[PDB]
């Protein structure tokens, strides 16, 4: 059974940096795509960008509005995930989740089935 | 691409036939549109993927349909545990844009 | 009857590949077209079925005129005479109407008056290499291949305006002859977006049916 | 069996030969034979379950391989022929199908519709670039569009068998061999600004196995130059 | 001098004429020829090679490599339609975007035969048997395993060979190339069962085309 | 190679000439004199090498 726990949320001043950490348990980490979706409080969802598995060469594809300021990177040793933040603004006050994507038939659909508990990142 | 869900506010009594819609600004494929459900401050969960296939661990009342630019979802009977939010997701190109939201309160 | 499926019966056709206007008196009225094959889509897709081609060229222009609204006072004009200059690859270039570059020595140009047959001319196979290269995976900027450059065309009036301005159109035609092909290529499935390069958007393989059975 | 050449020797036991013609030879060019004709064995790639496909640009992966990387650099102009050996080794309990094809003039398209892809993305130096099974994004600046069902060139992926190709069917067949002549317009061309070939391997039927076997199948690829000739006084 | 007379159709421009033309650049001394390998002199030479048929479209595997792979697994029922497709010319059928189809959308009249080369890509330990029934045009589609054996058919062993070639004419009901389960898939243990099937299409080098036109696969 | 009859693999057998260094990498060992040894085809690959006092 998948169980994705994420930590690192708390206070941060504008103009700084932050590094989140999302751990994985219940599956082999190098076979499923790892996504990241933020949700503002009481607002619609927005997807950030994902990371492919070992068989696709470990590439990333961010969104168009948030490219460059963030960086998705994985550790090779343990089933753990990082999220580097740089030069935050006042409008990134949202909660951050941890989603998994998998194959349904033999192809790749674009759904995110299993989600984490969500850590909250606020600014001042 | 943007998603015009309609309408955001509905309430329903137990026992009725309720539909919500997801209309796209372009012609999105039937294989790239899914549904989710998020409870009151809980983690969102997949409910219907690829507009016709139910997820794992859901009751058999829910079914969706539609093609082209408008897609809909149909529930047979309102029960006690399914008063929550709904979102539809699309992919014709990047970015992956989400819907406005369908909030449901029991009556 | 497979003789219609031969290469010579497949490419030796004609197609309107350019269409431009120019006015005689505006001091910036002269047409200009770089010769290439990637202009119209239908001639392109039949020509990217192969990789290396070698053909001679046949050009025919159908020049017609039209009267612009002048002021008054009994406008009357003699016949018009259009000059169609050709520039080989690696020559001078004209930037204004009245310029030295039209009166040069080794740029062959025709002179055609109205009311006659349309002015056909023909360009032979002009390349330093041995064949035209429809594809190129390498740098010269990426995917340009400055070997197969076939030159440009230039059109203007020679009759100075006396009382009424005249604008004129031109429809350049195009016909390969004595074609030899090499290294066939599978047909391009996705659409076309840019002229100079081969960029595309990904698309599905085949218009789908509802079931397997 | 046990073909020897130069000072490196590998072992074989049906070869498809180009467009019918065997590769042969023609200022004054030179024809070096004693220091170049050897089987340069590239490093092996691993075929996972959900793999996508790989490609190598042919007069680019031999740019660091020893003496040939000098004869490309000291001699800009050149013309060669090739001979490729692809063999993937597995048990009788694996299954899958490969398509080994060697396309000439393989122009690839960028992700952004207005740009062109940079050099370090089109050809990894003696390393396999990999296809993807999804779409490459739009927001990136210069990256190669590597959706596998369109093979990067904007063509139907099933129609690629018009080129010189070979099927590797792991149920019965085991290895593939290609012989490619020098296919270019200009007889003596620059070797640095040109990539006149591209060796692609696409898995059609993906790898499947039962629990207990090895979870990857290695593929080795071996290139061997022929009719190597350069320009220099 | 010499008396002549101009016939009508004299100062006209036909788009498909062939008259000798004046050169623009004489004395150019054109670059000579070269024996470049791989010359084509007839467009039927492209149609002889084999190309994979996207026979598994179903609106969801279209934008992936699952369009060419037919799933085959050991079910519980003995005898079900593995796949099947009609042979209607040009009307969005599965042979449309293959290499044979992209040439034959340039002409209007064509008439000949087709090699449908199959290939079983599964394990080397699994066996089975398949029927490959072709129905002639006019006759109905077979809805049963029994009457498919009554038509023209070829039984395909899997353990002996891995490719059974079928020949069939194709003109400009029209036919069905349905395929039925004869047995299950007998496998040993520690071998997977969900094997796939590839399909190829070709020309049997015996058909001609007339009346060229343009393709409809463009704006 | 004394292993099972179902296992495959490939081995490099690089000999370095005297004076040249020991290869510390797989890549330059391929650049020297070498012989690639398949396991599924044959089970014995013979190498010849001179030896001096």
């Amino acid at each position: 059974e998948v169980k994705l726990v994420e930590s690192g949320g708390g206070l941060v001043q504008p103009g700084g940096s932050l590094s989140l950490s999302c751990a994985a348990s219940g599956f082999t980490f190098t076979d499923y795509y790892m996504n990241w979706v933020r949700q503002p409080s009481g607002k619609a969802l927005e997807w950030l960008g994902f990371l492919r598995n070992k068989a696709n060469g470990y590439t990333t594809e961010y969104s168009a509005s948030v490219k460059g300021r963030f960086t998705i990177s994985r550790d090779n040793s343990q089933s753990i995930l990082y999220l580097q933040m740089n030069a935050l603004r006042a409008e990134d006050s949202a909660t951050y989740y941890c989603a998994r994507s998998r194959y349904y038939g033999g192809t790749y659909r674009y759904a995110l089935d299993y989600w984490g508990q969500g850590t909250s990142v606020t600014v001042s | 691409n943007v998603l015009t869900q309609s309408p955001p506010i509905m309430s329903a009594s137990p026992g009725e036939k309720v539909t919500m819609t997801c209309r796209a600004s372009s012609s999105v494929s039937s294989s790239y549109l899914h549904w989710y459900q998020q409870k009151s401050g809980a983690s969102p969960k997949l409910w219907i993927y690829s507009t016709s296939n139910l997820a794992s661990g859901v009751p058999a009342r829910f079914s969706g349909s539609g093609s082209g630019t408008s897609y809909s979802l149909t529930i047979s009977s309102v029960e006690a545990e399914d008063a929550a939010t709904y979102y539809c997701q699309q992919f014709s190109g990047y970015p992956l844009t989400f819907g406005a939201g369908t909030k449901l309160e029991l009556k | 009857s497979r003789s219609e499926s031969s290469i010579e019966n497949f490419l030796c056709r004609s197609a309107c590949v350019y269409y431009a206007t120019y006015t005689n008196n505006s001091k910036k009225g002269f047409a200009e077209w770089v010769i290439n094959t990637r202009q119209v889509a239908q001639l392109r897709r039949k020509l990217e079925l192969f990789t290396y081609l070698r053909f001679d060229l046949e050009l025919t222009f159908v020049i017609t005129s039209a009267q612009q609204p002048s002021t008054a006072s009994s406008v009357d004009a003699p016949v018009q005479t259009h000059q169609i200059m050709y520039v080989p690859p690696g020559g001078p270039v004209p930037t204004k109407v009245k310029d030295y570059a039209w009166q040069t020595s080794t740029n062959p140009s025709v002179f055609w008056t109205e009311g006659n047959a349309p002015p056909r001319m023909s360009i032979p196979f002009i390349s330093i290499g041995n064949a035209y290269s429809c594809f190129y995976d390498g740098w010269t900027v990426y995917g340009i291949n400055t070997l197969n450059n076939m030159g440009t065309l230039y059109m203007r009036h020679v009759n100075e305006a006396g009382q009424g301005p005249i604008k004129s159109t031109v429809r350049i035609y195009f016909k390969p002859k004595h074609v030899k092909a090499w290294v066939p290529r599978p047909p391009r499935l996705c659409q076309y977006e840019k002229q100079k390069n081969v960029n595309f958007s990904p698309i599905g393989v085949t218009t789908s049916r509802t079931d397997i059975i | 069996r046990s073909i020897t050449l130069g000072n490196s020797t590998i072992t074989t036991q049906n070869v498809v030969v180009g467009y019918g013609v065997w590769p042969e030879y023609l200022d004054q060019p030179t024809q070096p034979d004693v220091a170049t004709c050897r089987f340069y064995t590239l490093e092996s790639v691993q075929w996972m379950k959900n793999s996508a496909g790989w490609w190598w640009k042919l007069p680019d992966a031999l740019s660091q391989m020893g003496l040939f990387g000098q004869n490309m650099q000291y001699h800009y102009l050149g013309r060669t022929g090739y001979t490729i050996h692809v063999q993937c080794n597995a048990s009788k309990f694996h299954q899958g199908c490969l398509l080994v094809v060697c396309v000439p003039e393989a122009e690839m398209g960028c992700s952004n519709l207005n740009n062109t892809p940079e050099f370090s993305e089109l050809s990894g130096g003696d390393s396999a670039r990999m296809f993807t099974d999804t779409q490459v994004g739009e927001s990136n600046a210069k990256k190669v569009q590597t959706a596998v069902w369109n093979a990067g060139m904007g063509v139907g992926v099933g129609n690629l068998t018009i080129f010189p190709h070979q099927w590797i069917n792991l149920r019965t067949n085991n290895s593939a061999t290609l012989v490619m002549p020098y296919i270019n317009s200009v007889p003596m061309d620059n070797m640095f600004r040109h990539n006149n070939l591209t060796l692609m391997i696409i898995p059609f039927v993906p790898l499947n196995y039962s629990e207990g076997s090895s979870p990857y199948v290695p593929i080795t690829v071996t290139i061997a130059p022929m009719c190597a000739e350069y320009n220099g006084l | 001098g010499l008396p002549v007379m101009t016939t009508p159709g004299s100062t006209q421009f036909l788009t498909s004429d062939d008259f000798q033309s004046p050169s623009a650049m004489p004395q150019f001394d054109v670059t000579p020829e070269m024996q470049i390998p791989g010359r084509v002199n007839n467009l039927m030479e492209i149609a002889e090679v084999d190309s994979v048929v996207p026979v598994n479209n179903t609106e969801d595997n279209v934008s992936s490599l699952k369009a060419y792979q037919i799933p085959v697994q050991s079910n519980s029922d003995n005898g079900k339609q593995v796949f099947g497709f009609p042979l209607q010319p040009g009307a969005n059928n599965v042979l449309n975007r293959t290499l044979l189809g992209e040439i034959l959308n340039y002409y209007t009249h064509w008439s000949g035969s087709i090699k449908l080369t199959f290939m079983f890509c599964g394990s080397a330990m699994a066996t089975g048997k398949f029927l490959l029934a072709y129905s002639p045009p006019g006759a109905g589609v077979p809805k049963n395993r029994k009457d498919a054996m009554l038509g023209t058919h070829v039984i395909w062993d899997v353990g002996l060979q891995s490719s059974c070639v079928l020949c069939v004419p194709w003109i400009s009901a029209a036919g069905y190339v349905t395929c039925w389960y004869q047995t299950n898939i007998v496998v040993p243990a520690d071998v997977q069962s969900s094997c796939d099937i590839l399909c190829f299409v070709s020309a049997c080098n015996d058909f001609s085309v007339r009346m060229l036109k343009d393709t409809p696969f463009i704006r």
